[PDB]
């Protein structure tokens, strides 16, 4: 389902598929871990992002945080990402700061 | 979600299409999005066949204006309205190479 992002950062979301809301109102650092049924793999999409580069930025790692990362980012249109497990961890993290850049990430489970 | 079904109506958030592997030489897939959105399709390093197989954008329905028919290209990005349809093309007796085709509802929150 439609999961606020503000209100589910540290957790971990079990949802088959949904959709992560950053909003305006997020905090300074937040991150969400994505699991799946073992036998899947997760799919995730930002349709458009456009954060205050050198303030904000959304980093992907391929497992948990400790997993390898994708890279952090600050911009694009169709950013797409598949994790090689059932885990997917996403970490918003903003320098200073008290309003957020709202974006929203789309998700699902891929199941081979 | 993941299709690879040779087209039809589909209505997603989310949505990656697959090479159908089926004897059909032509699948023609309508996506649609609540109207308020627009939809963004993304072909992403595409490498076919060409000559043998493409894939072509529509403005709207079958027999809309044609926007573009390719078998390579880096990244084509598209954002069109519901409606909007793909559709793959190959010639009898030549396997489909693989493809995949990303459309997302295009929001900010």
């Amino acid at each position: 389902a439609r999961i606020n992002g503000p209100d589910e950062c540290g957790r971990v979301i079990k949802d088959t598929s949904g959709s992560i809301s950053n909003t305006d109102r997020q905090k300074n650092l937040c991150t969400w871990t994505i699991l799946m049924k073992p036998d899947q793999k997760v799919r995730m999409a930002i349709p458009y992002l456009n954060l205050a580069c050198g303030k904000e930025y959304v980093e992907v790692f391929d497992g948990l945080l400790s997993g390898p990362s994708y890279g952090k980012l600050c911009a694009g249109a169709a950013i797409v990402f598949l994790s090689t497990a059932n885990t997917m961890t996403i970490k918003y993290n903003r320098i200073s700061g008290n309003s957020s850049s709202p974006f929203l990430i789309y998700f699902y489970g891929s199941s081979p | 979600l993941d299709y690879h079904a040779c087209g039809g109506r589909l209505t997603d958030d989310y949505g990656t299409i697959f090479t159908y592997k089926g004897p059909k030489t032509e699948c023609v897939w309508t996506l649609q999005v609540d109207p308020k959105y627009k939809l963004l399709v993304s072909i992403p390093t595409l490498n076919l066949t060409c000559g043998k197989e493409y894939v072509e954008v529509l403005e709207g329905a079958p027999g809309s204006k044609s926007l573009g028919k390719f078998c390579e290209g880096l990244s084509i990005l598209n954002r069109g309205s519901s409606g909007m349809t793909v559709k793959y093309k190959r010639d009898s007796g030549h396997p489909a190479s693989p493809y995949e085709i990303i459309f997302l509802r295009d929001s900010q929150g």
